[PDB]
RNA sequence: CCGAGGGUAGGGCCCGUGACUGGGGCGAAGUCGUAACAAGGUAGCUGUACCGGAAGGUGCGGCUGGAU
RNA sequence: UGGGAGAGGGUGGUGGAAUUCCCGGAGUAGCGGUGAAAUGCGCAGAUACCGGGAGGAACGCCGAUGGCGAAGGCAGCCAC
RNA sequence: CGAUGUCGGCUCGUCGCAUCCUGGGGCUGAAGAAGGUCCCAAGGGUUGGGCUGUUCGCCCAUUAAAGCGGCACGCGAGCUG
RNA sequence: GAAUGCCGGCAUGAGUAACGAUAAAGAGGGUGAGAAUCCCUCUCGCCGUAAGCCCAAGGGUUCCUACGCAAUGGUCGUCAGCGUAGGGUUAGGCGGGACCUAAGGUGAAGCCGAAAGGCGUAGCCGAAGGGCAGCCGGUUAAUAUUCCGGCCCUUCCCGCAGGUGCGAUGGGGGGACGCUCUAGGCUAGGGGGACCGGAGCCAUGGACGAGCCCGGCCAGAAGCGCAGGGUGGGAGGUAGGCAAAUCCGCCUCCCAACAAGCUCUGCGUGGUGGGGAAGCCCGGGUGACAACCCCCCGAAGCCAGGGAGCCAAGAAAAGCCUCUAAGCACAACCUGCGGGAACCCGUACCGCAAACCGACACAGGUGGGCGGGUGCAAGAGCACUCAGGCGCGCGGGAGAACCCUCGCCAAGGAACUCUGCAAGUUGGCCCCGUAACUUCGGGAGAAGGGGUGCUCCCUGGGGUGAUGAGCCCCGGGGAGCCGCAGUGAACAGGCUCUGGCGACUGUUUACCAAAAACACAGCUCUCUGCGAACUCGUAAGAGGAGGUAUAGGGAGCGACGCUUGCCCGGUGCCGGAAGGUCAAGGGGAGGGGUGCAAGCCCCGAACCGAAGCCCCGGUGAACGGCGGCCGUAACUAUAACGGUCCUAAGGUAGCGAAAUUCCUUGUCGGGUAAGUUCCGACCUGCACGAAAAGCGUAACGACCGGAGCGCUGUCUCGGCGAGGGACCCGGUGAAAUUGAACUGGCCGUGAAGAUGCGGCCUACCCGUGGCAGGACGAAAAGACCCCGUGGAGCUUUACUGCAGCC
RNA sequence: GAGCUAGCCCUGGCCAGGGUGAAGCUGGGGUGAGACCCAGUGGAGGCCCGAACCGGUGGGGGAUGCAAACCCCUCGGAUGA
RNA sequence: UGGUUCGUGGAGCCAUGGGGGAAUCUGGGCGGACCACCGCCUAAGGCUAAGUACUCCGGGUGACCGAUAGCGCACCAGUAC
């Protein structure tokens, strides 16, 4: 049947993207966290 | 004269549509429409704030002239009488001798091809707009301003009327469609006659889908819900109310008055409503 | 081919009979009240409507076949 | 053809008496009701009296033993 | 109670005897036929239907008879629901 | 050494289940160390409104070629979506951007919030909507509307010529719109041809034929032709379109009107440029100088912004045109022509799937377009087939039980069972015919029956065309032939009677409930006069509503019909300018402390003092409630009648053993041979009852009862047969579970149900197919139940607070 | 976190074929004029049958599955909430 | 109302949301309600090293670990998944 993951590139980049993260106090903390932890990537990759 | 249908489907048994026989123009004036932005009952937080709304037919808003003291002394010809989905009354398209075109709510007995006018000099004839202090006592009137130059507020739904009762200083006394008696400032404008389409109250929707066409989604009963949702929720099997009948938010919904006591307009209400 | 009639299916009218139920008639001496006949003790009757254990009562309009 | 009397019918209007309610005044110990009462209403100010407002229904005197209509029936006044 | 699945039915048996039938008996208020009662006997047999989830029971038509109980109210790693 | 401990390793079950749709395979020839599995050929079968083709999303090299087989591939592998390496994606016209706006988002101005932040007009962003210039063929191993060939077109810059008051983010026109039905003429697509082109064919009894087989086009500028859309012309006045305005809007006059004219598309034709089958021969080449014509059917697409009807009344903005303002009229714009200029990103490949979503090469899920032919009344249905694409990545045998899916059955025909569950029956079309009842629509496909193929003969109307022939669509009548049987295969209702519930079509517990539940039109109560009530928010601000009592919120009832009684003492709500109580505050009788004293400081009676509460009334489609005992009639029985006790008042109408009745399978009647169910009745209603509505009701129902007919493998009662498994051989090879095991029966015993203790009996060692009585078999630290001063949801006249309101 | 699911908003798309035949219109009849009656045309509907599409009624299979909701037969809606 | 040991307590002190509201030394605050006496101090403006805290970093040292330990990572780890 229809499952939960229905990929969508615009949706991905607009929901979890860098620019979304920076427009919100909680989004900035995420990047501060993920940079402090040393994540290779700060945001989901979407091909665009 | 409301139209009936033969019982050739279960719903057509009671469905009754308006006769539309007084309309003379079947598409709106393009320079006077603008899109009506549908809300679905949602506010600017996006929250539902007025339940059970949405999914109605698409509409364009007709701009309606609720002032008319805009063009004191300038006569206008009644060009057409049109359908409006945003209100219960019909509307009348005026071609002013100005070359200017506007819409008013159509009063009863108005006719295409007639002249209307506005101002203190105007005749006391159906369709003319005057300051209340110049209309003779006893006159039936509609589209009444409530405060001077703020716009027509009262008696605008299909078939309603206000009746001038008497004068007192700068204030006339009105019997509103609700039966209440109120002082309204004499410099407020108003239009002679009652609103048209009086048969509007005898339309029988006949089926659920009709309500849906109007944007009215189905209204579910509190007694049908659960205690998380409503004071009447729950119970094993059906249940009486088991408490004073209440709204989803708890306040009592049988008799409990709710107009604000200290409201400053109280000094101008004379007699609360009837029936 | 028609055809007495047999068979299948569906209708119409009539007659008998039916748990129970509706009022009707009649029946020497039952119970409850007293509605009508006198102004019958609220004049009566009436068409309708509502009501009441029962006769009845009341509303609305009508009639004199109503009395002083 | 020329005349007439009429609450004959329909429609739109409209006048005054009276009752009830509301508002103000003024005024107090009861009012109402009946065969006699009581329920009811009234010092939270009623009844009686004055002024104002709203609303409905029926049209006093004329009026008669009268007029009109096929019958049921038709009564303020104006016009069609 | 870190689980012994809980009615009835179907299926499949199997055991007990306080025996319903069939076999053998004594007594009888046993003439005969037909019964009553008690004794011995478990080899075999012990029907089909209507009603109800029913067990049980009532009913219909038969029968030599239409027995009573146990096996975790026998049997859900066999079925049903 | 134990923690259902943690991490890791290795065992058991076991050579066991399984190897993923029952669409299906066989042979020959290659290749190679190795072949059921790779390549080639022939035969067979499967899809064909797809299982074929083209887009979009998503994926991200998986494409093409060479070279490989350790791992991946459920077997194999020489093969591959795998490994390595090289190659491959070409645009002014296609899509997106350098254009426009929609929801929404953001946001100069402004508003609000302890902070973070929330709003917010304009403006900006935002598309699969508006707008805008490319079609046919060829070519590569792999790209093509991109390269190439042919023929077309757009924008920007510049110059020339002619023309004109030029000039815009400003004014205006336009863009600009729904649903259902639909005309005219075309095209896409298809069918036929005795005509046109073609390599061949004559078989096996016949045919050298008006025979068989194959094909008979596609794109194209200007112009012309056909069919359509769009659109009045002139003048005078003008105060309206937030300046102006010759534009628009309004008024008047004349002229033009199903037209015409102008303009804009579609189709056709059109210089030219291409394509071109079977067959044969090795994707090529021939066929070929290929032919390229007539008739018909004909769209849901095109002309389009067409037409008509309807109510629920159907985006915006730019491009575009027109008007003027600053300006400027050496400019500028308009038109025609000419040259030059024309950027960024995507383009491979999969795309109903082995490449996307599901951990898998997973019987699941995934939006748009094309979807041929014949017959069956139609169609995207059904069967078979074209183009094309596949035979599902383990096989070979055997022919047990048993399981699945399927076929048939003597006689009986629901006797099965909780229940005809399931499976039969019926089954399309045309014709005849069709009941109660009904809201007059319906019930209705009621029920029940007849017809249905082929041949010859005669004839009626329609379309194209021409009125005719041909083609094609509907019929009518008559005579016959064949079989068991003619919707001969496939797809395609069983019916009726009678109850309960719900009016109805709808909605729901994604994944155990589809219902009588929710909703529903309609009915009633109640709030709300507009900065409305109400709702979300601290606020600003929003929804309500750009609505205004015929409207909007809240509540119950639930189409319609006939109806909806009595109680206001308690609780709620509504009204009550008196009286009672009531806090802060006012007031200051009178006390107190301290100081030498002025003073400073503290307590404090009466009295004035809000809402609330008390009190006085109203109110049921507000919360709710609607009696007990005793006696009485000339057979008896039973009480129309009375006595009395209590209540705020004692249940009316209608219904009643009921979706409600305990006793209960009440009693009687019906139906059956027999009826705890069903229907109809009675009424001592444990415990119906009138908008948590009462009683009925046509029609409707995958709802739930009862009966009948039809027909059946449901059953008496079982038999036989098919295929896919199970079984055997070759290949690959899991699982939960598992203290260890050398693991029998009985009668006892034991923590009370023993393979393991006692006594006795029985018993050589090890498997394989099967069956499920036991190992209190497996699975889940019982959901039931209790316990814990464990937890959470929910309620209220529990407690105590808070929002909110007064 | 609303790429599943629920509701709404904006903008697009989809619904083979067949059956029944409302209003209205025309004509006819009727009447003082009407209502109304017949025929024709017309093509309405939370109308009927049935694919696509959306569902998920009954039963059977599946139950360490093809699948952490599937498969077969059957069945509901299919111009509308 | 907050702070303080101070939870309304005899409740001062310090701070302040609201209301009322001075004086410039003979002015004003405090010494735990309040008054006297005796004393302490000068509110309603600002700045000010050092001694104090911490360890991304660098070094020194361990009756610290020694690859299931020591950081999650001795290794291409905030990776693969
Ligand atoms: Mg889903
Ligand atoms: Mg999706
Ligand atoms: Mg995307
Ligand atoms: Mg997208
Ligand atoms: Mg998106
Ligand atoms: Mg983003
Ligand atoms: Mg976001
Ligand atoms: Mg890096
Ligand atoms: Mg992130
Ligand atoms: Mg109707
Ligand atoms: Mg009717
Ligand atoms: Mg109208
Ligand atoms: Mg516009
Ligand atoms: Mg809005
Ligand atoms: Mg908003
Ligand atoms: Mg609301
Ligand atoms: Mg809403
Ligand atoms: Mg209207
Ligand atoms: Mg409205
Ligand atoms: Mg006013
Ligand atoms: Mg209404
Ligand atoms: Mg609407
Ligand atoms: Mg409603
Ligand atoms: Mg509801
Ligand atoms: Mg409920
Ligand atoms: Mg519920
Ligand atoms: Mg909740
Ligand atoms: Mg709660
Ligand atoms: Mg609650
Ligand atoms: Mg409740
Ligand atoms: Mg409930
Ligand atoms: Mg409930
Ligand atoms: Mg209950
Ligand atoms: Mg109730
Ligand atoms: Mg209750
Ligand atoms: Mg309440
Ligand atoms: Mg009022
Ligand atoms: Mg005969
Ligand atoms: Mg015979
Ligand atoms: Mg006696
Ligand atoms: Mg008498
Ligand atoms: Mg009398
Ligand atoms: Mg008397
Ligand atoms: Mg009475
Ligand atoms: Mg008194
Ligand atoms: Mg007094
Ligand atoms: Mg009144
Ligand atoms: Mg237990
Ligand atoms: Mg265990
Ligand atoms: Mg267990
Ligand atoms: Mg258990
Ligand atoms: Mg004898
Ligand atoms: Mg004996
Ligand atoms: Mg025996
Ligand atoms: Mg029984
Ligand atoms: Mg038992
Ligand atoms: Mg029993
Ligand atoms: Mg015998
Ligand atoms: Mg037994
Ligand atoms: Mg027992
Ligand atoms: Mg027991
Ligand atoms: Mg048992
Ligand atoms: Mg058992
Ligand atoms: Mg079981
Ligand atoms: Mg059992
Ligand atoms: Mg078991
Ligand atoms: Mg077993
Ligand atoms: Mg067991
Ligand atoms: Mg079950
Ligand atoms: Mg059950
Ligand atoms: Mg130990
Ligand atoms: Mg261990
Ligand atoms: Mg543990
Ligand atoms: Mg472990
Ligand atoms: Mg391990
Ligand atoms: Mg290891
Ligand atoms: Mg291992
Ligand atoms: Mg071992
Ligand atoms: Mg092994
Ligand atoms: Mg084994
Ligand atoms: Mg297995
Ligand atoms: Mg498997
Ligand atoms: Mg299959
Ligand atoms: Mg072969
Ligand atoms: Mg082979
Ligand atoms: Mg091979
Ligand atoms: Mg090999
Ligand atoms: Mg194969
Ligand atoms: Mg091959
Ligand atoms: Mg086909
Ligand atoms: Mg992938
Ligand atoms: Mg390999
Ligand atoms: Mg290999
Ligand atoms: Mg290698
Ligand atoms: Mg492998
Ligand atoms: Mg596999
Ligand atoms: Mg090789
Ligand atoms: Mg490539
Ligand atoms: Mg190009
Ligand atoms: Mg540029
Ligand atoms: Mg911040
Ligand atoms: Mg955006
Ligand atoms: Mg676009
Ligand atoms: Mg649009
Ligand atoms: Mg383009
Ligand atoms: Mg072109
Ligand atoms: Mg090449
Ligand atoms: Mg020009
Ligand atoms: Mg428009
Ligand atoms: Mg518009
Ligand atoms: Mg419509
Ligand atoms: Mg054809
Ligand atoms: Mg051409
Ligand atoms: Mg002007
Ligand atoms: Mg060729
Ligand atoms: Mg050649
Ligand atoms: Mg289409
Ligand atoms: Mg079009
Ligand atoms: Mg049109
Ligand atoms: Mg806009
Ligand atoms: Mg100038
Ligand atoms: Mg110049
Ligand atoms: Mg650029
Ligand atoms: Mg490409
Ligand atoms: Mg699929
Ligand atoms: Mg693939
Ligand atoms: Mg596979
Ligand atoms: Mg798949
Ligand atoms: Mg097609
Ligand atoms: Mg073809
Ligand atoms: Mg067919
Ligand atoms: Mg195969
Ligand atoms: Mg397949
Ligand atoms: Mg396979
Ligand atoms: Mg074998
Ligand atoms: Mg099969
Ligand atoms: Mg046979
Ligand atoms: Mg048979
Ligand atoms: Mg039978
Ligand atoms: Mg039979
Ligand atoms: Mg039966
Ligand atoms: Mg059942
Ligand atoms: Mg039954
Ligand atoms: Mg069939
Ligand atoms: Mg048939
Ligand atoms: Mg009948
Ligand atoms: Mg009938
Ligand atoms: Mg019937
Ligand atoms: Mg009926
Ligand atoms: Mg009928
Ligand atoms: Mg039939
Ligand atoms: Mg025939
Ligand atoms: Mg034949
Ligand atoms: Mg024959
Ligand atoms: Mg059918
Ligand atoms: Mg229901
Ligand atoms: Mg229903
Ligand atoms: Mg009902
Ligand atoms: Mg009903
Ligand atoms: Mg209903
Ligand atoms: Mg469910
Ligand atoms: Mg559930
Ligand atoms: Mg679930
Ligand atoms: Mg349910
Ligand atoms: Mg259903
Ligand atoms: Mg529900
Ligand atoms: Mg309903
Ligand atoms: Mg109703
Ligand atoms: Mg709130
Ligand atoms: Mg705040
Ligand atoms: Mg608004
Ligand atoms: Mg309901
Ligand atoms: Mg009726
Ligand atoms: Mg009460
Ligand atoms: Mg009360
Ligand atoms: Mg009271
Ligand atoms: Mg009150
Ligand atoms: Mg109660
Ligand atoms: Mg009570
Ligand atoms: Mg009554
Ligand atoms: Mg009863
Ligand atoms: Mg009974
Ligand atoms: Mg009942
Ligand atoms: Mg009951
Ligand atoms: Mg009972
Ligand atoms: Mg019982
Ligand atoms: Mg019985
Ligand atoms: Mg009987
Ligand atoms: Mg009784
Ligand atoms: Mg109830
Ligand atoms: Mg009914
Ligand atoms: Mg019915
Ligand atoms: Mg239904
Ligand atoms: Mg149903
Ligand atoms: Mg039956
Ligand atoms: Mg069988
Ligand atoms: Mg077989
Ligand atoms: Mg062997
Ligand atoms: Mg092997
Ligand atoms: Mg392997
Ligand atoms: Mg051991
Ligand atoms: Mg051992
Ligand atoms: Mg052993
Ligand atoms: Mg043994
Ligand atoms: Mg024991
Ligand atoms: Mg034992
Ligand atoms: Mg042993
Ligand atoms: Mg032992
Ligand atoms: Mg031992
Ligand atoms: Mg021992
Ligand atoms: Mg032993
Ligand atoms: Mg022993
Ligand atoms: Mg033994
Ligand atoms: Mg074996
Ligand atoms: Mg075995
Ligand atoms: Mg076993
Ligand atoms: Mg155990
Ligand atoms: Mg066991
Ligand atoms: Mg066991
Ligand atoms: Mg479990
Ligand atoms: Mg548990
Ligand atoms: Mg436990
Ligand atoms: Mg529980
Ligand atoms: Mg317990
Ligand atoms: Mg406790
Ligand atoms: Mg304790
Ligand atoms: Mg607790
Ligand atoms: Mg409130
Ligand atoms: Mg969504
Ligand atoms: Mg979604
Ligand atoms: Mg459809
Ligand atoms: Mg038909
Ligand atoms: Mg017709
Ligand atoms: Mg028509
Ligand atoms: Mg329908
Ligand atoms: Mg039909
Ligand atoms: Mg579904
Ligand atoms: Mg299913
Ligand atoms: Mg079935
Ligand atoms: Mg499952
Ligand atoms: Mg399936
Ligand atoms: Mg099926
Ligand atoms: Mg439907
Ligand atoms: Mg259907
Ligand atoms: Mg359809
Ligand atoms: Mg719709
Ligand atoms: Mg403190
Ligand atoms: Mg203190
Ligand atoms: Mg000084
Ligand atoms: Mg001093
Ligand atoms: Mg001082
Ligand atoms: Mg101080
Ligand atoms: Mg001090
Ligand atoms: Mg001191
Ligand atoms: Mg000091
Ligand atoms: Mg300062
Ligand atoms: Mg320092
Ligand atoms: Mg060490
Ligand atoms: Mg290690
Ligand atoms: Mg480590
Ligand atoms: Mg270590
Ligand atoms: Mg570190
Ligand atoms: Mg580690
Ligand atoms: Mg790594």
């Amino acid at each position: 049947m229809k499952r939960t993951w229905q990929p969508n590139r615009r949706k991905r980049a607009k929901t979890h993207g860098f620019r979304a993260r920076m427009r919100t106090p909680g989004g900035r903390k995420v990047l501060k966290r993920r940079r402090q932890k040393g994540r290779w990537r700060l945001t989901p990759a979407v091909r665009k | 004269a409301v139209k009936k249908f033969k019982p050739y489907t279960p719903s057509r048994r009671f469905m009754t549509v308006a006769d539309f026989s007084e309309i003379t123009k079947t598409e709106p004036e393009k320079s006077l429409v603008k899109p009506l932005k549908k809300t679905g009952g949602r506010n600017n937080q996006g929250r539902i704030t007025v339940r059970f709304r949405g999914g109605g037919h698409k509409r364009l808003y007709r701009i309606i002239d609720f002032k008319r003291w805009d063009k004191v002394g300038i006569p206008a010809k009644v060009a057409a009488i049109e359908y409006d989905p945003n209100r219960s009354a019909r509307i009348a398209l005026l071609h002013y001798v100005d070359g200017e075109k506007r819409y008013i709510i159509a009063p009863d007995g108005l006719q295409v091809g007639q002249q209307v006018v506005a101002g203190p000099d105007a005749p006391i004839q159906v369709g003319n707009a005057l300051p209340l202090r110049f209309i003779p006592v006893g006159t039936v009137v509609h589209a009444v301003e409530l405060e001077p130059k703020k716009g027509a507020k009262l008696a605008r739904a299909a078939g309603t009327s206000a009746q001038i009762q008497g004068r007192e200083g700068d204030y006339v006394i009105l019997r509103l469609p609700s039966g209440e008696l109120r002082k309204v400032h004499g410099e407020c404008y108003a239009t002679v006659g009652a609103v048209g389409n009086a048969d509007h109250k005898n339309i029988v929707l006949g089926k659920a889908g009709r309500s849906r066409w109007l944007g009215r989604r189905p209204h579910v009963r509190g007694a049908a819900m659960n205690p998380v949702d409503h004071p009447h929720g729950g119970g094993e099997g059906r249940a009486p109310r088991g408490r004073p009948p209440a709204s989803p938010w708890g306040w009592q919904t049988k008799g409990l008055k709710t107009r604000k006591r200290r409201k400053p307009s109280s000094r101008f209400i004379i007699a609360r409503r009837k029936k």
